[PDB]
């Protein structure tokens, strides 16, 4: 019973890596997004500044943010400006997450090679298309 | 009407045609002119484009020209015209950014370019600031950036859907001999219509 596959989530990958800038000037993300279940371990990230499940009392309201670490064997990507990659979205309890920062232990050992990801909850924002 | 989003869109199309022969091309062979802080629906961010690319950013929108420039009456609606002044920040990033930025300045003064910019935006250039040759340290090397603050002026016309203009006047007047005289000496009743 590997702990590396305890939790099971759904990842949205922008498979059709297009991500072009329209003639007007705005950003048009990939039109084709697929959602396939993966497996991994999601744990709170405890390191100094990083805040987990912390409500921030702004003079505009109360915003909530969190940062979890993700141990998994899947090769989730992150937004890259050279290969025109556009990150991966993890889901916990419905809320969308983003894979900022990556550690790549892919080849090192035999039965223990794994990726470590830092997933961050996406802030609430009004959505406009382009 | 004035919309900052539309103004930035209009500028980007102009910069593509005006200064495009010196920037980079994407997979659709489109010169890399982007709007600042790119973002699609919700939180879908935008990747940093290739080198020599141009970023357009409308800094703010001030009105130092008075609250209302004029108030006219359209068909059946009162229309206010306010005068705005929009500082747009055009910045070129990449190696040899200063040379690229200098060409645009010497090209933003040509009458043909400004006439093109006057169309599809509706604004006219007021002045162009100075170009600082900026070197910033990203992670390993220094990225050249040449910001420039182009100041635009535009008139925005908005209609007040609660105008209800005057079309009839009813005047009641009295003539007296001294201040008082509860019974007026002569009474005037007027009724003027637009028909």
């Amino acid at each position: 019973m590997r702990l590396l596959n305890r939790h099971s989530f759904v990842v949205k990958r922008k498979v059709s890596e297009d991500g072009h800038y329209n003639e007007d000037g705005d950003w048009v993300a990939s039109q084709d997004v697929v959602s396939i279940n993966c497996k991994g371990n999601i744990q709170p990230y405890i390191k100094g500044s990083v805040k987990n499940g912390t409500q921030i009392v702004l003079p505009e309201g109360i915003r909530l943010t969190d940062t979890r670490i993700l141990f998994t064997v899947a090769e989730l990507r992150t937004s890259d400006d050279v290969d025109w990659t556009e990150a991966d979205i993890v889901m916990i309890k419905g809320h969308e997450y983003e894979v900022f920062m990556t550690m790549d232990w892919s080849e090192q050992l035999a039965h223990t090679s794994h990726y470590e990801y830092i997933i961050i909850r996406r802030d609430k924002m009004n959505a406009v298309r382009n | 009407q004035l919309e900052t989003a539309e103004l930035e869109k209009g500028i980007v199309r102009v910069l593509v045609d005006v200064i495009g022969h010196r920037l980079a091309r994407d997979k659709n062979n489109r010169p890399n002119v982007i709007r600042a802080y790119p973002s699609d629906n919700s939180n879908d961010k935008g990747l940093k484009p290739d080198q020599p690319f141009i970023t357009v950013y409308c800094q703010d929108a001030t009105t130092p020209y008075g609250w209302v420039l004029d108030k006219f009456v359209e068909d059946d609606a009162v229309c206010y015209r306010i005068a705005f002044q929009i500082p747009v920040l055009i910045t070129v990033n990449g190696k040899g950014a200063h040379s690229i930025m200098l060409e645009l300045k010497q090209r933003l003064e040509m009458s043909t370019t400004r006439d093109y910019l006057a169309d599809m935006t509706g604004a006219s250039v007021l002045d162009t600031g100075a170009i600082p040759n900026d070197y910033t340290y990203l992670n390993t090397d220094f990225e050249n950036s040449a910001p420039l603050v182009v100041t635009l002026v535009k008139n925005s016309v908005l209609k007040d859907e609660r105008g209800s203009i005057i079309e009839r006047v009813i005047v009641d007047g009295e003539l007296v001999y001294e201040e008082g005289q509860e019974p007026p000496e002569y009474t005037i009743h007027l009724d003027v219509d637009s028909k």
